[PDB]
């Protein structure tokens, strides 16, 4: 009878992550105490709560929590994808393999991205950054703490993107035309997450993450609606291209100009190595070149989009 | 497949560990980034230590580099040491200007071997003479 | 051929460098091999430090671990420190027995924040009060 | 005309090492001053002379000198081998390729080994070790200095054996039946040299090196005389087997028993980490297991020799 279990496992690949994570949750919840004195508290909840105010430090329990949510997102990917999306697409009368699978991962993209984008916008709304107030980037710099929602979001994004990266490394069967710059994008995204976390400034990271999410949301929506019978995919793509320029390139130039001038056209760049205050001619070039890589790749994607627009409206 | 994943994951985790250790270590021992120990010998084996640094490296850099230099340079098991550390009280903890004058020096310490121990006893005015 | 030679030669030279660095580093900072810093807090933020080690780790281990622990544990840029280091003169430099009694302690030092600075001024009998 | 030069280089492979080393020697000698203020003095002569007495420390100029004599021994190998040995063997009327090349490297073995064995015995004669006085192994332990002749010999052996090791790694064309334990032997020999140097005790190393040299000398002599018309190769091999047991296994058991008991059947094993005095339950196991590896391999070689003796005297 265990052969039927193997068959289910191969057809449905989410049972093992589900089983392990529900074991962790059951053991933690039924433990009686939900305080930090546990270790499952280390693996499930954010650590380093400053006293009992709303502020959190860093450490290694962050990596532990990242690994646990690495498992949770793998489970969610498999379970959601198969169980909900696949029958849903089958009902949508579009019958192929290439198109149906592409739609599969585009609709999964829509789901998590619509979860994340508005959540991040909520996080930014409850901040001094309101609508990308780039002056707060130069408020407290060596801030060794972030608010609860801010950090849980942060690490949620870290865990998710690293999980897509590792699935990419696993090299399942067939990337697709557009893979090399894609893995460049994911690698530099993970480097941006980890660097902008471990160098104490996440205020400068959050706006870019918002831009990425709300761009990819509309991209995936328009792509999957084009893959389905369109009706109005052209207007959706128009909304997408306007939002794409307006948010991605406008906001990224806004951030880059602001960082370069505001943090450079000053006299405040000196080391003072205890207070980790190396917001100077050292950390700047690093994060600057990372952001430049992102923006450069965004321009390349823009050129591709412009080519698509010209080709479509040329015929 | 799997082995490539383990290779790249191990490289990533090694890089993370490398940068975190960089953070921790350089935060602990920063004094040889901003304070420079200038030594001036006296008549015999006894020398004058002080820390000549930037505005940032305050009396922490000074004191830590002096103690480290004393316990580093002079091996005891041949002949025991004797030193004194006299504090500059006319100065606030963080006191250097960025331009290369740096004015007054803060901590300053004398250290030598017991053969000319009388010299260090005389040279240290009243502060406790630490024979180690 | 050539690349295998470079691989093995690089591994050999790396191993040699690793062992030489082991030698040098562990010779420099040995105090956390034989001296163990035992701390006992007083009323407030001020604590009692001393080095509880073996026969080998003499007043070098003691003094180095005390200064390292003081400059390590208490971050100054919030509020400045003030400490004193009182020497045990009734004792020779190398004085511990291997069996776990270790008898008298040697160096011992008090350190705290300026909020209860009066407490450390009182607690240190006459030795110079180092406000850092 | 440079093609003739390439032809000479390929037929005679010692000109490049010769040219580089004579350049170094000429530049050093014609420099006017031969003092330590040079850098060629670092590359050609032993460094760290204690004041001006007969005692030398250690450092990195040791590695530099090792590299230079790595070049010098490569040159000597090629030049000696070809120019002297090959015509000499041709005159000896023994005409083959397998036999002639084996004789080639056995006669080279005889030459350097007869240079080294008596030299090392000279070095031991001018010591407190006289005829392997194993009590001096426990005299001054953390001695950070060695006499001039003692160190120059030491490093000469280090450079030579490492050069044979690297030629072995280069994997020229055809090792030969008996290669795996051979490279085991050379690897453990280099580990013994470097360890017994960098752990401050070379007094315990020298006797073993003497044993190795004076064993290999007679081995190579008897082997090449057997390869040539023998006449009396059997008596030479008898002298070899008696010397082989008497020196290798007897002296190695003498050293091992002495180290184990004398340095262990005592109360003097404590760390005291400044004076590098870790002659204790730490360094002992390391050097002990190294010496055990050597002795074990020597017993295996002994078994092979015993097999040869039985087979030869059985017919
Ligand atoms: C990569 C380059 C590696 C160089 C550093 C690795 C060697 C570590 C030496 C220990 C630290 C040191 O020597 O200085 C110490 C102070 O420690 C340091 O200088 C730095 C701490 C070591 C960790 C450094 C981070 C390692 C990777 C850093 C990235 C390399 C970037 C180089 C240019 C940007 C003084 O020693 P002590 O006797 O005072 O104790
Ligand atoms: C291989 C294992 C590697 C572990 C050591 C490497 C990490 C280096 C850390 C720096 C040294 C340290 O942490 O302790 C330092 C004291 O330094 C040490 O403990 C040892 C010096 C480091 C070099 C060690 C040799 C490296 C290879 C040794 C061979 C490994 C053998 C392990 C079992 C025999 C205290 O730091 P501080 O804040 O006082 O300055």
């Amino acid at each position: 009878i265990w052969f039927s279990f193997r068959e289910i496992s191969y057809r449905h690949a989410w049972i093992a992550p589900l089983m392990i994570l529900i074991a962790v949750y059951s053991a933690y919840f039924t433990s009686g105490n939900t305080t930090k004195t546990n270790v499952l508290h280390r693996f499930v909840a954010v650590s380093y709560q400053i006293g009992d105010t709303n502020a959190y430090g860093k450490g290694i329990n962050d990596l532990c929590f990242v690994f646990y949510y690495m498992i949770f997102f793998t489970f969610l990917r498999e379970f959601l994808m198969d169980v909900v999306i696949r029958p849903f697409a089958i009902r949508l009368h579009v019958t192929s393999k290439h198109r149906i699978k592409r739609i599969m991962e585009q609709m999964y993209a829509i789901f998590y991205t619509g979860v994340s984008g508005p959540f991040g916008i909520y996080c930014m709304y409850h901040s001094d950054l309101w609508f990308f107030n780039t002056k707060a980037m130069y408020r407290t710099y060596p801030d060794f703490t972030n608010p609860f929602l801010f950090k849980v979001f942060y690490l949620g994004q870290a865990a998710f993107w690293a999980q897509q990266a590792c699935i990419l490394v696993l090299q399942l069967e067939k990337p697709r035309k557009d893979h090399n710059e894609l893995t460049f994008h994911h690698i530099v995204t993970l480097l941006l997450i980890w660097s902008s976390y471990v160098f104490h400034f996440t205020k400068m990271g959050l706006p870019i993450y918002i831009t990425m999410d709300v761009s990819d949301f509309l991209l995936s929506f328009s792509k999957t609606l084009n893959y389905l019978d369109s009706g109005l995919a052209f207007f959706s793509f128009a909304i997408f291209v306007v939002a794409w320029i307006y948010l991605r390139h406008y906001i990224n130039l806004k951030i880059l100009w602001s960082v370069l001038t505001q943090f450079r056209t000053e006299g405040n760049y000196v080391l003072n190595f205890a207070t980790q205050q190396y917001k100077c001619w050292i950390s700047l070039p690093i994060v600057f070149v990372l952001i430049g890589a992102l923006q450069l790749v965004n321009l390349y994607w823009l050129f591709l989009i412009f080519r698509v627009l010209y080709r479509i409206l040329w015929r | 497949k799997i082995f490539n994943l383990f290779r790249v994951c191990f490289i990533s985790l090694l890089l993370i560990a490398a940068v975190e250790y960089f953070k921790y270590g350089t935060r602990i021992n920063y004094e040889w980034f901003h304070c420079t120990p200038i030594k001036e010998p006296q008549s015999g084996s006894v020398i004058k230590l002080w820390a000549r640094g930037g505005p940032f490296c305050d009396k922490r850099g000074e004191y830590k580099t002096i103690v480290k230099r004393i316990t580093r340079d002079y091996e005891p098991n041949d002949e025991h040491l004797s030193f004194c550390i006299i504090e500059n009280d006319n100065v606030p903890p963080v006191h250097y200007p960025i331009h290369e004058d740096k004015g007054e020096p803060g901590y300053v310490a004398y250290v030598g071997y017991d053969t000319d121990s009388e010299l260090v006893q005389e040279l240290c005015a009243d502060s406790t003479i630490y024979h180690m």
